[PDB]
């Protein structure tokens, strides 16, 4: 499920003229049109970090895991975060990673790229979360939910054991302590064999993130459109606006560079249109996704379809770019 | 020589959001005040004199649950909270 | 009882307290109200721009030039009024799809945590609910979300079955815990420990297949009731 989204910032002045032209005097004729699309564009720069820390951060105590790793036969091995990385990140959570290919500009680096937008007045602000900070949040989720189960949700963190804590669970949907009791290894090896699955059906098939593949590209496609629509014309004789500056007469330079002016107005207005609509349904996917957090990672959940398909005992988040991923 | 009109300069740090100039990193951490990005947040705290400091975000509380095989927690008291929601 | 009444009327007591300080508590209600006010301003303060007319009053041009001159510079502000206003309607039929989003989201909060109890963890405020109190609002409802906070837990020894006579028992609604010597039953969210009862647990199988069972007395509660 997508989380977040591309965070862009509008040079106005340096979209509509091009930074080296008396074209920044007469855009003083409109006045505030440049201020309210950057106050929007704004608006969806601190939604997004509002989007996150709606999901992610769920508690405010970051909870560590016992140095044994024994869980009553249950191997956690592959969604707990490896120390033997420089990103501390999971088994699942670095193939999630280099399967999402990020074009974002937001970086102070300088045959060029695709992030020469920049030179047009296309910038893009880094998210306040850093993905390492995710992968903690995503960790210390984890080692409530693995140590505790779903009191670290309601109240203080209390400790019980992993056994007890699926025999709890079992009882959520109608099946007694007993069938864990006579069947822990089996239950076991379930489940280590259907965590294993999960990095085989996700390195295969080459689609699975597709939802956050969408986001990201539609993104940088609304960006390559607002680019492309910086050498049209609107009806005037030229594109670059030091020609019919260093071409024609003064006085009739005030239609020609105000189709041009106007064109690019509302080019802006249409892509600040587009991702302020575009905003509410990642604005939604994210409600539902903290709602999904809460109810299946934070507790146990008796809705049909809403923590996977089938009976639900217990979820699992993982960090994602631009989005989360739940192993129901 | 430059668009912008003055020129201020007090310490400078390099952030992956820009370069910002007018706050003094420090290696403590606390809750985002001010959100300037990618883990670094800035806030107005006082060291006696008061200025504008720069840090990374307190990412909670650490605690480490004692867990084991054979040990439970039950509560023995509760506390009834009312908590508003607009 | 009355240490719940009082629990409760100290939380309803403080609610007016956290209510009427810190100045920016009710942040979601007056950022509509500053939205609706800011677009209203933008739209009149647009009326001042000329969109590179020759000036932004309209008597002026059609007392200053011709009669078929003027014409292309009242419909150059005619396309930039007519713009600014489809701009508006466009942001506040954007702006109204967030509050019906929100709306819906306050009618299912209102009709699953105040017309009932709901078992969704964090739907109807932070624990486990047990009631909810609306207030009437300006654009808006204010929740009160009472809930259960557990407080003051201790340590024990837990076990998964009791082995009395070669039979597993496994409590039916409650938990193994040890305070050291002796082994009680209590429910899972507060301390009550009472006695290992055959009304109190279930027997199914041996105590060959699970895994960690003790050895404790089940006590019945007939056969005290057969020697006498
Ligand atoms: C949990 O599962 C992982 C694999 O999912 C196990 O790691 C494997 O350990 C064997 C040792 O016999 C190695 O040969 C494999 O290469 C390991 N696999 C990977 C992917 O690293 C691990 O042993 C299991 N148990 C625990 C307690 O972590
Ligand atoms: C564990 O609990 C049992 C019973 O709840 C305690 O046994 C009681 O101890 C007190 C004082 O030590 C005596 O006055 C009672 O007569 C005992 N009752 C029974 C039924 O034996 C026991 O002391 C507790 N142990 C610990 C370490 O707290
Ligand atoms: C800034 O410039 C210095 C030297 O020119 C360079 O070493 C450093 O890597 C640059 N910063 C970034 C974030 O690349
Ligand atoms: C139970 O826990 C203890 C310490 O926490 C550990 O030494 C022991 O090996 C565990 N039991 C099993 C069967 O692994
Ligand atoms: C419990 O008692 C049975 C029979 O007296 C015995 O076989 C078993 O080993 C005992 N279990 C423990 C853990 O002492």
């Amino acid at each position: 499920l997508p989380v977040s989204m591309t965070k862009t910032s509008v040079d106005c002045t340096m979209y509509i003229c091009g930074d080296s032209t008396e074209c920044s005097n007469l855009l003083l004729q409109y006045g505030s049109f440049c201020t309210q699309l950057k106050r929007a564009l704004t608006g969806i720069a601190v939604e997004q970090d509002k989007n996150t820390q709606e999901v992610f951060a769920q508690v405010k105590q970051i909870y560590k895991t016992p140095p044994i790793k024994y869980f009553g036969g249950f191997n956690f091995s592959q969604i707990l975060p490896d120390p033997s990385k420089p990103s501390k990140r999971s088994f699942i959570e670095d193939l999630l990673f280099n399967k999402v290919t990020l074009a974002d500009a937001g970086f102070i680096k300088q045959r060029d790229l695709i992030c020469a937008q920049k030179f047009k007045g296309l910038t893009v602000l880094p998210p306040l979360l850093t993905d390492e900070m995710i992968a903690q949040y995503t960790s210390a989720l984890l080692a409530g939910t693995i140590t505790s189960g779903w009191t670290f949700g309601a109240g203080a963190a209390l400790q019980i054991p992993f056994a007890m804590q699926m025999a709890y669970r079992f009882n959520g949907i109608g099946v007694t302590q007993n069938v864990l009791y006579e069947n822990q290894k089996l239950i076991a090896n379930q489940f280590n064999s259907a965590i294993g699955k999960i990095q085989d059906s996700l390195s295969s098939t080459a689609s699975a993130l597709g939802k956050l593949q969408d986001v990201v590209n539609h993104n940088a496609q609304a960006l390559n459109t607002l680019v492309k629509q910086l050498s049209s014309k609107f009806g005037a004789i030229s594109s670059v606006l030091n020609d019919i500056f260093s071409r024609l007469d003064p006085p009739e330079a005030e239609v020609q560079i105000d189709r041009l002016i106007t064109g690019r107005l509302q080019s802006l207005q249409t892509y600040v249109t587009q991702q302020l609509i575009r905003a509410a349904e990642i604005r939604a996917s994210a409600n539902l996704a903290a709602t999904k957090m809460s109810e299946c990672v934070l507790g146990q959940s008796k809705r049909v379809d809403f923590c996977g398909k089938g009976y639900h005992l217990m979820s699992f988040p993982q960090s994602a770019p631009h989005g989360v991923v739940f192993l129901h | 020589p430059t668009w912008r009109v003055y020129s201020t300069g007090s310490n400078v740090f390099q952030t992956r959001a820009g370069c910002l100039i007018g706050a003094e990193y420090v290696n403590n951490s606390y809750e985002c005040d001010i959100p300037i990005g990618a883990g670094i947040c800035a806030s107005y705290q006082t060291q006696a004199s008061q200025s504008i400091i720069a840090y990374t975000m307190s990412l909670g509380a650490e605690n480490s649950v004692a867990y084991s095989n054979n040990s439970i927690a039950i509560p023995t008291n509760f506390t009834i909270s009312v908590t508003t929601e607009i | 009882q009355k240490l719940i009444a009082n629990q409760f009327n100290s939380a309803i007591g403080k609610i007016q307290d956290s209510l009427s300080s810190t100045a920016s508590a009710l942040g979601k209600l007056q950022d509509v109200v500053n939205h609706n006010a800011q677009a209203l301003n933008t739209l009149v303060k647009q009326l001042s721009s000329k969109f590179g007319a020759i000036s932004s009053v309209l008597n002026d041009i059609f007392s200053r030039l011709d009669p078929p001159e003027a014409e292309v510079q009242i419909d150059r502000l005619i396309t930039g009024r007519l713009q600014s206003l489809q701009t508006y309607v466009t942001q506040q039929l954007i702006r109204a799809a967030e509050i019906r989003a929100s709306a819906n989201l306050a009618a299912t909060k209102m009709s699953e945590c105040v017309l009932g109890q709901s078992k969704r963890v964090d739907f109807c405020g932070k624990g486990y609910h047990l009631m909810s109190f609306p207030q009437s609002a300006p654009h808006g409802v204010v929740f009160l979300h009472v809930t259960y906070v557990p407080a003051q837990e201790k340590n024990f020894t837990t076990a998964p079955a009791i082995c009395h006579d070669g039979k597993a028992h496994f409590p039916r609604e409650g938990v193994f815990v040890s305070n050291g010597t002796h082994w009680f039953v209590t429910q899972r969210n507060f301390y009550e420990p009472q006695i290992i009862t055959t009304d109190n647990t279930f027997v199914s199988g041996n105590c060959d297949v699970v895994i960690g069972i003790v050895n404790n007395t089940v006590y019945d509660p007939l056969q005290p009731e057969l020697d006498s």
